[PDB]
């Protein structure tokens, strides 16, 4: 029942991050003496907003919608890194490697194209 | 012969060609409206309806 490449190729699922059941409302214990890592971090963008640039700097600018024109090529995935337990009990993720960038072009109303390097590098 | 300012009077007793002339005029006016709108769209800046 596990899906293979040929089940997935061309469907768009390859650009989608995994989801968890609605039953996944638990808790993962952290032992401050154990070391941890994130074996896989996946980020799937669903919305790109671009801040408009107004002529009068008194007017507050807003984020407007855009149309993605570079197809299902946007997600960051296979990202891994150390997950530190800090002395105050907080956790710090330190990204080390992975597919941690995607060039993306979105288009504003009126046709202006906005390329960006969607990323979480370092 | 007809002087230059009377050439179109040949339509007076020709209903079919009068319709043809009226059709042609209608085509030119509708074509102007389309051309005019396209030219405006090529020049219109939509980014500031305030100023
Ligand atoms: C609505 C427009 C229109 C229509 C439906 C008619 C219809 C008619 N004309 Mg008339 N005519 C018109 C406008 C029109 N004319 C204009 C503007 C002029 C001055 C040039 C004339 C001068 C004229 C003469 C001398 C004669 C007719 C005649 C006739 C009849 C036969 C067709 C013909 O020979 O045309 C003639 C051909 C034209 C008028 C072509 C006009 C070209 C225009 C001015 C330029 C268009 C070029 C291009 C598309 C745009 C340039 C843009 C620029 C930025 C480069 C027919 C009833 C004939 C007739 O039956 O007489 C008894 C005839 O001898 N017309
Ligand atoms: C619906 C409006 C309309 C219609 C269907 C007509 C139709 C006619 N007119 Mg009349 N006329 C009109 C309005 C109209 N006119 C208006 C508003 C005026 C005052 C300007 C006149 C003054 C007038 C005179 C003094 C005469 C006519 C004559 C005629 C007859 C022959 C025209 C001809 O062959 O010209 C051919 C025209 C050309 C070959 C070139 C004309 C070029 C003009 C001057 C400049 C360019 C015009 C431009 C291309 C068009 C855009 C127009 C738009 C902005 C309105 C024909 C029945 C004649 C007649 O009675 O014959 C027996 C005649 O002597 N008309
Ligand atoms: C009862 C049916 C009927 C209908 C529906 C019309 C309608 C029209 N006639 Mg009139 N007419 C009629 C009876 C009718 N007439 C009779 C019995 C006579 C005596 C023979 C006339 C003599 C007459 C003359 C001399 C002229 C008209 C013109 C016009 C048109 C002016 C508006 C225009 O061009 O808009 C712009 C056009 C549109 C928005 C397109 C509309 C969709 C079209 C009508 C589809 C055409 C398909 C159809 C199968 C073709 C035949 C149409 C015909 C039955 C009217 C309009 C379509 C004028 C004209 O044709 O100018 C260009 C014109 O000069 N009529
Ligand atoms: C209600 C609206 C309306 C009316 C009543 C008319 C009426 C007329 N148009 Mg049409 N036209 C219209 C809207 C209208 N137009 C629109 C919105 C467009 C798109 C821009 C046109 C584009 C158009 C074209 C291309 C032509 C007409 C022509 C005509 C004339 C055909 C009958 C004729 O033989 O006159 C005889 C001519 C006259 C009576 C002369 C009228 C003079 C007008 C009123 C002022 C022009 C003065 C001055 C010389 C203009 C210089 C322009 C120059 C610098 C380029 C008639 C006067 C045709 C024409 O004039 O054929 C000769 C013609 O070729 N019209
Ligand atoms: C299905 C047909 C259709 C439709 C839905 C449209 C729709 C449109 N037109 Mg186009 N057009 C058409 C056919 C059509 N057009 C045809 C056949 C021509 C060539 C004649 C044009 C030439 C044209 C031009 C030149 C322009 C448009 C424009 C427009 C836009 C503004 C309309 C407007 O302000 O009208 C206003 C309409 C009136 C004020 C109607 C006046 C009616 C008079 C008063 C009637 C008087 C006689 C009547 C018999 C009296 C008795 C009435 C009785 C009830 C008592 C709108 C998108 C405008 C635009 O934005 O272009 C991009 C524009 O400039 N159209
Ligand atoms: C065909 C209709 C054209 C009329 C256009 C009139 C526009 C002026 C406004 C009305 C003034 C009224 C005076 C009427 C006086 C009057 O009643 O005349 C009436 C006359 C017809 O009268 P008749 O049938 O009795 O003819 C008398 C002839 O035998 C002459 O002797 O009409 C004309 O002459 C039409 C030509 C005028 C043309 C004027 C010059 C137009 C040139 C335009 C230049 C365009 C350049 C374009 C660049 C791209
Ligand atoms: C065929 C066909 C087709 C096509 C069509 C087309 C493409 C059309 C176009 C059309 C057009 C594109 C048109 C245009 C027109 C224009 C006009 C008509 C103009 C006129 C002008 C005038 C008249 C002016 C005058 C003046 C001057 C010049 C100066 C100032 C003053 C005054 C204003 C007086 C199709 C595909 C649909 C299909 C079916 C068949
Ligand atoms: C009916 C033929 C239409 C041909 C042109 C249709 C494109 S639509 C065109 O697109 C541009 C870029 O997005 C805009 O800047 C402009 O406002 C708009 O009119």
């Amino acid at each position: 029942q596990t899906l293979t490449y040929d089940d997935i190729v061309g469907t768009g699922l390859a650009n989608k991050c995994p989801t968890l059941d609605d039953t996944a409302r638990g808790a993962y214990p952290i032992d401050s003496s154990q070391t941890y890592r994130i074996a896989r971090l996946c980020l799937q963008p669903t919305t790109f907003l671009v801040k408009e640039e107004p002529k009068n700097k008194r007017q507050e600018a807003e984020f407007v919608p855009t149309k993605l024109v570079t197809r299902e090529t946007t997600s960051l995935d296979q990202i891994q890194g150390e997950l530190k337990v800090n002395s105050d009990g907080s956790l710090t993720f330190v990204e080390e490697d992975g597919i941690d960038f995607q060039p993306v072009t979105v288009q504003m109303a009126g046709g202006e194209r906005i390329p960006l390097l969607f990323t979480v590098k370092n | 012969g007809l002087p230059w300012y009377r050439v179109h009077t040949v339509l007076i007793n020709d209903p079919g060609r009068l319709i043809a002339a009226h059709l042609m005029h209608t085509a030119l006016v509708a074509g102007w409206a389309g051309s005019m709108a396209l030219y405006e769209l090529a020049t219109f800046d939509p980014s500031d309806p305030v100023l």
